[PDB]
RNA sequence: GCGGCCCCCUGGACGAAGACUGACGCUCAGGUGCGAAAGCGUGGGGAGCAAACAGGAUUAGAUACCCUGGUAGUCCACGCCGUAAACGAUGUCGACUUGGAGGUUGUGCCCUUGAGGCGUGGCUUCCGGAGCUAACGCGUUAAGUCGACCGCCUGGGGAGUA
RNA sequence: AGGAGGUAAAAAUGUUCA
């Protein structure tokens, strides 16, 4: 349940946005500037880290469900891949708006969604028209590039992990509204106090986004046992 | 005393006379316990552009440190001698020598474009 | 302003005009005392000017493009 | 202490970096930043139409203003027969001028740009023309202009 | 502007020691100095209002300066105009 | 957008007009600093010697006289 | 001119506050140490310190039992262009009293609630609720 | 409110490393002075522009817009008027409270080792956090958090008139 | 990318209350 703040340096993870872009509030993050670059001084992060992880074990041994978000194409896959080793839910392309405070009408696309898993698999789409079947075979496509991974999900995630906050505020916000406790990556430009628990480090590391959702996994799988 | 710089032009004619004309204004400054310093001569160049008629006009330089009662009354000389032309003063500002003769400047780069040849052949073997 | 351009040219080739003032000014001061909007349109000219300056900064989004 | 190691960061200090994702028309290399940098196939692509890489490639990438630093060595088989391009003068010393060809700081000699004044020679600061080549030395990562161009440069 | 020839002077006379410049008296009895000697650029002219304003701005400042010594010691505010030479 | 005596300073100098001409255009009109982008410090100075020098005849007004 | 260097100083501590700063820095005074010496005993700052030698540097440390920091809101009362001060019988209970009135007395600068058990009026200085 | 250049006299501000006096400070009713343009008085000057006026058109009419002319005025010296949407519509002074992108003018240190790199003051433009605000917006030059002092307001109109 | 030149003579009004 911990990795090495040698794996972490190597990942590069100290490495931030230009200062030009810094937001105040992680002040204290602040290491200092090489090359006028904001710098991330780690002796925060990993007890933090573990804080995070020590969080991350309780909620993960209750069985509450997880959901990982990310929009950024560099982190995009990295998700997915780690979700499904995880057995959880992601979100990894397109996060929808109230996805969770009027998740009570998700809810319809998603019985949506099990219509078009059906008739695709015993393919009743072979009695329909080229276009109907374009038609819906190219809707599926849509629901399964935004709601494709939560559709198991039915009902309110108890944990949250986001990458890059300010760029995703939206999740960040809601979870704030219905009372759901939120794991984040929070960056030199982003504004942290949205989120509980905050990692301040590199979001556009694919390489430590690795080294995140992995070590994610780590304690996630384990709390499964 | 304040640092000066006088700059005049006078007509081709008297310019010829213009030499002992400088020896009259300075002696009066030397009388005044002034120090003159730069009495260059750019000789009689060309105009930029047709002051009252002719051409080719003659310029000298002063830049003197004097007490600034005589440089006044020095004054009075130009404007109502017919023989200076568009004459004009400045501050001080710690006067300074060197920066007047502009000729030595393409000659001497001349010489230098020689020096540069030179070089050239100490690329191309050392 | 003065474009002679000895004999191999056959046109005008001459931009310098346009490339300097020709009317810039003629068309300004062609008329209108003004004295006041001056400071207005000074002020408005690079006003919006900055504009195109800051709104092209953070323009970059999607719209897909 | 944990400046300690940033301490021996830099002592351990172009750049070099491993290639680890490669979607078409996209190329991801690995330096060690914040970020991994993306590298367009176009600086990765030989003269017959294809690639030259491969995922566990170390391959070099020094920063599109800035894929043309190694994207001049395709401009090799144009200057083998004197190839025309285009210029404009930037920067003068002392009878050297320095021109942007392509990105490439040019050599011209006040031989003939500066000799015998006639008139109001200010025609050379700010002038915008078309100069030819005929020999070129990738050694010193210049290109000298010829000298019988000026027959095409001054009154083309 | 009064150069530091004349400051030197004034202040030698005022002062306890040459580097002694703060001294109630010297500030006092150096505006008075400046003060006479702008006389002669109001004496003609007289548009130059904005220096004018400057001089106003002094002229209060050495009222205040006095009007505080004689509230401090009697004895020095008497013997200063009585040989400075001012205050009607 | 180069700069100037900035690393080489001095005490701009009317009367060496030969670096000087290189400010104004064949009409004589002196080039803005948007154009060169000098200091403003020196591109006054260097402003007002254009204007003594015109005062002195080195520089012509412009080209018609 | 800082013409009521009291309220100067609590001014730095409703802003502090503000700031979430852990310490907060100002010109020291004995007057100025009082009103602090009843802060630390009351508890709403985290001890002090006084470094210097000429010009005593009054320095505070903040607390914070919350997210939010201690101090609801600081009023300074009795200003120097309107003094206020009051009989014993009517020294006011600020916020029905758990907020505190800093208010000085002959017997020295102390909180109104051991005035009382002290009965004796004095100068109000200000409401700290 | 002030802009070609030059000379003479003169005001204020800012920075540097020290020295000195020792609360001499802040604001300020009445009072004094400054105060665009227009207008007025005396004497000059009077190109251009130009109230009024005139003519030609426009028009239902046009003592307006347009056009051709054209007087006072606009320019100078010595005086008067004391008014403007005299406005960043924000009174003066002081302390405190995250930043970015620039301008402008100084300064110290480091290798000037190359249009530089890192701190530190005055003034100043735009964008925005907390907070504030009726909203708009202001936002370390605050309408933020307070304090000192002065002036001003209490429905529109009557009227800023008798 | 950055800056200039060319581009609308005349068309008034609309009773009272809901």
């Amino acid at each position: 349940a911990t990795v090495s703040m040698r794996d972490m340096l190597k990942a590069g993870v100290h490495f931030g946005h230009q200062t030009r872009y810094w937001n105040p509030k992680m002040k204290p993050f602040i290491f200092g500037a090489r090359n006028k670059v904001h710098i991330i001084n780690l002796e925060k992060t990993v007890p933090m880290f573990n804080e995070a992880l020590a969080e991350l074990n309780k909620i993960a041994s209750r069985k509450g469900k997880i959901l990982f978000v990310g929009t950024k194409r560099a982190a995009s896959e990295a998700v997915k891949d780690a979700a499904l080793s995880c057995d959880q839910f992601f979100v990894n392309h397109r996060w929808l708006g109230g996805m969770l405070t009027n998740w009570k009408t998700v809810r319809q696309s998603i019985k949506r969604l099990k219509d078009l898993e059906t008739q695709s698999q015993d393919g009743t789409f072979d009695k329909l028209t080229k276009k109907e079947a374009l038609m819906r075979t190219r809707e599926l496509e849509k629901l399964e590039n935004s709601l494709g991974g939560i559709k198991d999900m039915g009902g309110l995630p108890d944990a949250l992990f986001v990458i890059d906050a300010d760029h995703e505020h939206i999740a960040i916000k809601e979870a704030n509204n219905l009372g759901i406790p939120v794991f984040a990556i929070v960056d030199t430009n982003s504004d942290p106090d949205g989120v509980d628990f905050v990692i301040p480090g590199n979001d556009d590391a694919i390489r430590a986004v690795t080294l995140y959702l992995g070590a994610v996994a780590a304690t996630v799988r384990e709390g499964r046992s | 005393m304040r640092h000066y710089e006088i700059v005049f032009m006078v007509h081709p004619d008297q310019s010829e006379q213009v030499p002992g004309m400088i020896e009259r204004y300075t002696a009066a400054i030397t009388g005044a316990e002034g120090k003159i310093h730069r009495l260059e001569d750019w000789g009689r160049r060309q105009l930029a552009y047709p002051i009252n008629k002719l051409h080719k006009a003659h310029y000298v330089l002063m830049n003197v440190e004097a007490p600034q009662e005589v440089i006044d009354e020095l004054e009075t000389t130009f404007r109502f001698n017919d023989a200076v032309i568009r004459s004009m003063v400045m501050r001080t500002k710690h006067a300074v020598t060197e920066a007047s003769p502009m000729v030595k400047a393409k000659d001497e780069r001349r010489e230098r474009r020689d020096d540069f040849a030179n070089e050239t052949a100490d690329d191309a073997e050392a | 302003i003065k474009v002679r351009e000895n004999e191999p040219f056959d046109v005008a080739l001459r931009r310098f005009k346009r490339s300097c003032e020709k009317a810039g000014v003629l068309a300004e001061v062609r008329r209108r005392e003004f004295y006041e909007k001056p400071t207005t349109e000074r002020k408005r000219a690079k006003a919006s000017a900055v504009k195109r300056h800051a709104k092209k900064l953070a323009r970059e989004n999607a719209r897909r493009t | 202490s944990f400046a300690q190691l940033f301490e021996e960061s830099l002592k351990e200090i172009i750049v070099r970096g491993v290639v680890v994702a490669i979607d078409k028309d996209v190329v991801l290399v690995d330096a060690g930043l914040k970020s991994e940098s993306a590298i367009p196939a176009e600086q990765f692509k030989n003269a017959q139409g294809e690639l030259e890489i491969q995922v566990g490639d170390e391959v070099d990438v020094a920063l599109e203003k800035a894929k043309r630093h190694e994207a001049w060595i395709t401009l090799e088989k144009a200057y083998e027969d004197a190839e025309t391009v285009t210029g404009v003068i930037n920067g003068k010393v002392k009878g050297g001028f320095t021109v942007e060809l392509n990105g490439i700081r040019a050599f011209l000699p006040g031989s003939l740009v500066d000799v015998r004044p006639v008139r109001d020679t200010l025609h050379l600061e700010g002038k915008e023309l078309e100069f030819k080549v005929i020999k070129l030395d990738q050694k010193r990562n210049n290109v000298v202009v010829s000298r019988r161009a000026v027959i095409e440069s001054e009154n083309s | 502007s009064l150069s530091t020839e004349a400051t030197a002077k004034i202040v030698s006379e005022f002062g306890r020691d040459a580097n002694d410049t703060g001294s109630t008296e010297v500030q006092v009895a150096l505006l008075t100095a400046q003060i006479n000697h702008l006389q002669g650029h109001f004496a003609e002219h007289k548009k130059d209002h904005h220096s004018r304003r400057g001089l106003l701005r002094m002229v209060s400042q050495r009222r205040k300066l006095l009007d505080y010594l004689k509230r401090k010691d009697v004895a020095r505010y008497t013997q200063l105009i009585e040989r400075l030479g001012l205050r009607r | 957008f180069c700069r100037f005596t900035a690393e080489g300073v001095q005490e701009i100098d009317y009367k060496d007009i030969a670096t000087l001409k290189n400010y104004i255009t064949e009409s004589g009109k002196i080039v803005p600093s948007r154009i060169t982008g000098t200091r403003a410090k020196y591109q006054r100075q260097l402003a007002r010697a254009i204007k003594r020098a015109r005062y002195l005849s080195l520089l012509p007004y412009t080209d018609r006289h | 001119s800082m013409q009521d260097p009291i309220a100067d100083m609590l001014t730095r501590i409703r802003n502090g506050q503000a700031a979430n700063k852990a310490a907060v820095t100002m010109p020291s005074s004995k007057l100025k140490v009082a009103i602090a010496n009843v802060l630390k005993e009351e508890g709403f700052i985290e001890d002090f310190k006084v470094e210097g030698d000429t010009k005593p540097e009054l320095e505070l440390t903040l607390k914070y039992f919350q997210g939010k920091a201690v101090v609801e809101s600081i009023q300074r009362v009795s200003r120097p262009g309107l003094r206020i001060y009051k009989r014993k019988d009517e020294l006011p209970k600020v916020m029905a009293g758990l907020g505190i009135a800093v208010v000085s007395t002959s017997k020295g600068v102390m909180t109104d609630r051991a005035a009382r058990q002290a009965g004796l009026g004095g100068e109000i200085i200000c409401y700290v609720a």
